[PDB]
RNA sequence: GGGGGGAACCUGGGGAACUGAAACAUCUCAGUACCCAGAGGAGAGGAAAGAGAAAUCGACUCCCUGAGUAGCGGCGAGCGA
RNA sequence: UGGUUCGUGGAGCCAUGGGGGAAUCUGGGCGGACCACCGCCUAAGGCUAAGUACUCCGGGUGACCGAUAGCGCACCAGUAC
RNA sequence: GUAGGGAAACCGAGUCCGAACAGGGCGCAGCGGCCGCAAAGUCCGCGGCCGUGGACCCGAAACCGGGC
RNA sequence: GCUGGGGCUAGGAGUGAAAAGCUAACCGAGCCCGGAGAUAGCUGGUUCUCCCCGAAAUGACUUUAGGGUCAGCCUCAGGCG
RNA sequence: GUGGAGCCUGGGAGUGAGGGCGCGAGCGAUAACGUCCGCGUCCGAGCGCGGGAACAACCGAGACCGCCAGCUAAGGCCCCC
RNA sequence: ACCCGGUGAAAUUGAACUGGCCGUGAAGAUGCGGCCUACCCGUGGCAGGACGAAAAGACCCCGUGGAGCUUUACUGCAGCC
RNA sequence: UGAAAUACCACCCUGGCGCGGCUGGGGGCCUAACCCUCGGAUGGGGGGACAGCGCUUGGCGGGCAGUUUGACUGGGGCGGUCGCCUCCUAAAAGGUAACGGAGGCGCCCAAAGGUCCCCUCAGGCGGGACGGAAAUCCGCCGGAGAGCGCAAGGGUAGAAGGGGGCCUGACUGCGAGGCCUGCAAGCCGAGCAGGGGCGAAAGCCGGGCCUAGUGAACCGGUGGUCCCGUGUGGAAGGGCCAU
């Protein structure tokens, strides 16, 4: 049977153009109010996942 | 942070958004805060109040 | 006129668990296995109190596709129009 | 409560076990809570070929088996035991 | 497959954050003599490995259904 | 009290002067067939030949510790030089 | 310094129970064929070969095949030899 | 039991041309070293050894294995209010 | 005449009364639903709108069901431990284990933060009413042995220590380049722009001398934005930024 999308991926990351895989820094859900505004900003960033880390994500995303 | 150590909002007084968050002790600090702040909404210092997180 | 039989197939009334979730309860397995009733050479469905955005289509059934899309989901495993 | 992709979700739709309970086209249901507007459709009676499923049965055909294989059984086998 | 960027509206060789014409993220740009050659890509075959299936074979103790 | 014949009660059920006893020669949940090729991160087994290369038994994390993911270490193909 | 060196992209792994020895420590008792780290080695996979009486890891030395040829290594040269 | 006539099993079994000591070896050697001893083949007997046979240790631990049982573990269900 | 003023007719209040409708709660009685029972049954007797039974509410509930009941470990249990910081072990880069040797953290500070300016310690001897080993004062010596909120270590008076003035940079938008590193994290950060603070200026300031003071994702809350809004306009609900 055909391979399905996993869909926590789909909605957390995304491939670029080039095939490197995308998501959002991870820390600043909550616990904010002591970090730095350097911190929070820079976790407002995507970020490009460690190479054999999205080579495996990008295997659940057969089809984008 | 503690109950007496507590996290608060810095709101801008003159378009009332909260711009920042921080901590104060509320036994030895018990006014409101009122700090000047550069909010980005109004791009210039402000005068803001803390208000309860 | 009925009754009883018929290998699979079919509809309807009931309906598990192992298992998967690398534990488990929701979830999954699965409306499956199985029991029961009923039909018949098929059965079911069928002639819009429909679809759903087109100023559109035009009963139902069946195949391809739409599409593992839309979505659903201890937003987990997975499920899936 | 079930069905739907929909697991309570903003949860409509279809169905219905309990309670309440109308109208007959100036009636009613629907287009995903709700409201308006704009449209779609006519519930609470019934039937309906074909295209579809199956293989006990008959036949055709195999880059299928060839007696430890191939059906459990090539043979008096669902037998002896 | 031929365009990407953005949660989106949306813009588009750009776009996103941003007040920014700042900075940054993610993106955009063949060979020979018009000819031929190669190529994005895509289709088919073959092979390796992966996912879903019992998925390399054999083995529980157990669980559940219906019967005896 | 013992015993013949005829009967009734069974599977989370019977029956038990109680031993978790007995329910067709193994009962802390009978047997048969089915779900079913349950699952088994465990044990075992894994079949012709030559040729080249050739490890690991560590680190991080892990209801993890005799299992995994990544990394380290082996090998192949392409490129660099 | 041209090596089964190195770097880059990719395909396939296996491993993630190690062990002895030397040196440096900790733990232990300035015990263990003890235990736990570090550097190194060997066995693992070189239970192939010589020496060590025998003997994975001590000494010698990295077995492509053949020879009734030669030189050596550790170790040996009285007889077993 | 033994001898002669008749009939004639079994578990077990890598193969065997299957001695003792002192050593050595995965730490309890017929199978390795050195020694010692020993002509070939049986019959009746004994049980020290072949870590003899049987039974994939029942103790112990391990498996995110099972099952019976308990409760002011969790969560539900019958039942009762 | 007071706020409003008088006879008389209304519409409506404050509170109360009696009639009535419509009802909720209790009490009594009835009979015919419903239940029981009676040689006799379109009836009699008894219970009686209760009980039973349907739907729904909340509860009790090992009677039963499905399960869960961690790991490290000189076997397991028992005890101890589990993340983070500092020192040692650690073999003079980094790293490095043991149920090895010792200690800390889970906070705090509106100043204990920024900047400008000023100041310098502990301790010893001598001197000085109450006054002491040690309160405050004077002299000499005294480089740091003091201080630095807290453990330890490193650092440090050419200040990071102590005092004062003005302040909120305990910034917003970013971020070259690195440290560290399996990942994900963690860490440092010049510079540019916006709007500021201190300073005459040079310049400093994106919290704190430093290294602990912490928690991914999921689900949800609140403020903002005004991005999506299931034919359309809204709305529901979501996204996005902040927490
Ligand atoms: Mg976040
Ligand atoms: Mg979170
Ligand atoms: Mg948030
Ligand atoms: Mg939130
Ligand atoms: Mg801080
Ligand atoms: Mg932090
Ligand atoms: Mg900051
Ligand atoms: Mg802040
Ligand atoms: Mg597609
Ligand atoms: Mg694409
Ligand atoms: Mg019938
Ligand atoms: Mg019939
Ligand atoms: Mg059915
Ligand atoms: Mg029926
Ligand atoms: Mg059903
Ligand atoms: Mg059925
Ligand atoms: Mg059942
Ligand atoms: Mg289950
Ligand atoms: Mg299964
Ligand atoms: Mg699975
Ligand atoms: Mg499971
Ligand atoms: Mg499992
Ligand atoms: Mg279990
Ligand atoms: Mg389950
Ligand atoms: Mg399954
Ligand atoms: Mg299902
Ligand atoms: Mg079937
Ligand atoms: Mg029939
Ligand atoms: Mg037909
Ligand atoms: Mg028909
Ligand atoms: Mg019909
Ligand atoms: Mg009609
Ligand atoms: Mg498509
Ligand atoms: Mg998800
Ligand atoms: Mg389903
Ligand atoms: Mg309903
Ligand atoms: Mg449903
Ligand atoms: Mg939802
Ligand atoms: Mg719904
Ligand atoms: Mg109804
Ligand atoms: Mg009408
Ligand atoms: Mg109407
Ligand atoms: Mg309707
Ligand atoms: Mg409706
Ligand atoms: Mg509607
Ligand atoms: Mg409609
Ligand atoms: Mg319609
Ligand atoms: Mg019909
Ligand atoms: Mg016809
Ligand atoms: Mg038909
Ligand atoms: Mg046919
Ligand atoms: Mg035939
Ligand atoms: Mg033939
Ligand atoms: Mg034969
Ligand atoms: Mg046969
Ligand atoms: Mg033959
Ligand atoms: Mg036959
Ligand atoms: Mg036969
Ligand atoms: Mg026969
Ligand atoms: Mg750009
Ligand atoms: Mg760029
Ligand atoms: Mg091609
Ligand atoms: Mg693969
Ligand atoms: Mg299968
Ligand atoms: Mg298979
Ligand atoms: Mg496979
Ligand atoms: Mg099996
Ligand atoms: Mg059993
Ligand atoms: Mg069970
Ligand atoms: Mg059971
Ligand atoms: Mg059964
Ligand atoms: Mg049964
Ligand atoms: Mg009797
Ligand atoms: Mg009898
Ligand atoms: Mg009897
Ligand atoms: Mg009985
Ligand atoms: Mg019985
Ligand atoms: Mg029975
Ligand atoms: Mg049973
Ligand atoms: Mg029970
Ligand atoms: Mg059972
Ligand atoms: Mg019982
Ligand atoms: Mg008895
Ligand atoms: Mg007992
Ligand atoms: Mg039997
Ligand atoms: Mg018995
Ligand atoms: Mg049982
Ligand atoms: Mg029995
Ligand atoms: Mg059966
Ligand atoms: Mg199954
Ligand atoms: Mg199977
Ligand atoms: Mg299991
Ligand atoms: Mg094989
Ligand atoms: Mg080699
Ligand atoms: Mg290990
Ligand atoms: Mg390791
Ligand atoms: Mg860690
Ligand atoms: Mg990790
Ligand atoms: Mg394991
Ligand atoms: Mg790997
Ligand atoms: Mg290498
Ligand atoms: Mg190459
Ligand atoms: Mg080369
Ligand atoms: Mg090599
Ligand atoms: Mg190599
Ligand atoms: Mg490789
Ligand atoms: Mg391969
Ligand atoms: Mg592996
Ligand atoms: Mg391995
Ligand atoms: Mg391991
Ligand atoms: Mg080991
Ligand atoms: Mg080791
Ligand atoms: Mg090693
Ligand atoms: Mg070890
Ligand atoms: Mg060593
Ligand atoms: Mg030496
Ligand atoms: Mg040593
Ligand atoms: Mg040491
Ligand atoms: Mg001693
Ligand atoms: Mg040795
Ligand atoms: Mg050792
Ligand atoms: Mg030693
Ligand atoms: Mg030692
Ligand atoms: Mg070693
Ligand atoms: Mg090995
Ligand atoms: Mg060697
Ligand atoms: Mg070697
Ligand atoms: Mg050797
Ligand atoms: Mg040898
Ligand atoms: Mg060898
Ligand atoms: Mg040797
Ligand atoms: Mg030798
Ligand atoms: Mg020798
Ligand atoms: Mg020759
Ligand atoms: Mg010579
Ligand atoms: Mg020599
Ligand atoms: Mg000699
Ligand atoms: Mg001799
Ligand atoms: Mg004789
Ligand atoms: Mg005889
Ligand atoms: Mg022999
Ligand atoms: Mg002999
Ligand atoms: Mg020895
Ligand atoms: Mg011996
Ligand atoms: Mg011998
Ligand atoms: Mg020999
Ligand atoms: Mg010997
Ligand atoms: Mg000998
Ligand atoms: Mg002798
Ligand atoms: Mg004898
Ligand atoms: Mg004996
Ligand atoms: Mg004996
Ligand atoms: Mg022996
Ligand atoms: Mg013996
Ligand atoms: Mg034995
Ligand atoms: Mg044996
Ligand atoms: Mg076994
Ligand atoms: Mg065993
Ligand atoms: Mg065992
Ligand atoms: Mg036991
Ligand atoms: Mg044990
Ligand atoms: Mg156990
Ligand atoms: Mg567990
Ligand atoms: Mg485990
Ligand atoms: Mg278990
Ligand atoms: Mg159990
Ligand atoms: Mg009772
Ligand atoms: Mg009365
Ligand atoms: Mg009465
Ligand atoms: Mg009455
Ligand atoms: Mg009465
Ligand atoms: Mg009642
Ligand atoms: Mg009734
Ligand atoms: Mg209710
Ligand atoms: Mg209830
Ligand atoms: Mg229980
Ligand atoms: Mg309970
Ligand atoms: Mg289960
Ligand atoms: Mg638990
Ligand atoms: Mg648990
Ligand atoms: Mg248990
Ligand atoms: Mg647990
Ligand atoms: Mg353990
Ligand atoms: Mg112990
Ligand atoms: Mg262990
Ligand atoms: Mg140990
Ligand atoms: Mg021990
Ligand atoms: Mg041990
Ligand atoms: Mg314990
Ligand atoms: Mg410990
Ligand atoms: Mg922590
Ligand atoms: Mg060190
Ligand atoms: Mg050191
Ligand atoms: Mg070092
Ligand atoms: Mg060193
Ligand atoms: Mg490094
Ligand atoms: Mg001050
Ligand atoms: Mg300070
Ligand atoms: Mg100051
Ligand atoms: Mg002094
Ligand atoms: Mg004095
Ligand atoms: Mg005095
Ligand atoms: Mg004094
Ligand atoms: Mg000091
Ligand atoms: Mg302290
Ligand atoms: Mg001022
Ligand atoms: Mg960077
Ligand atoms: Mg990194
Ligand atoms: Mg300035
Ligand atoms: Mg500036
Ligand atoms: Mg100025
Ligand atoms: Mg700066
Ligand atoms: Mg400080
Ligand atoms: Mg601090
Ligand atoms: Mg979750
Ligand atoms: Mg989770
Ligand atoms: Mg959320
Ligand atoms: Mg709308
Ligand atoms: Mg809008
Ligand atoms: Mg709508
Ligand atoms: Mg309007
Ligand atoms: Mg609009
Ligand atoms: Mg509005
Ligand atoms: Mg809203
Ligand atoms: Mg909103
Ligand atoms: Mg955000
Ligand atoms: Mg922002
Ligand atoms: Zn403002």
């Amino acid at each position: 049977p055909k391979m399905k999308t996993h869909k926590g991926a789909k909605k957390r990351v995304k491939i670029t153009a080039s095939g490197k895989v995308v998501a959002m820094k991870t820390g600043k859900r909550h616990l904010n109010w002591q970090k730095s505004g350097k911190e929070i900003r820079q976790k407002g960033r995507k970020f490009v996942l460690a190479k054999p880390e999205a080579e495996r994500i990008k295997l659940l995303l057969p089809y984008e | 942070a503690s109950e007496v150590r507590i996290k608060l909002l810095l709101e801008c007084t003159e378009c009332k958004r909260r711009n920042y968050a921080t901590e104060k002790n509320k036994r030895n600090t018990p006014n409101k805060l009122e700090l000047r702040k550069y909010c980005p909404w109004c791009r210039k210092h402000t005068v803001h109040r803390e208000v309860k997180i």
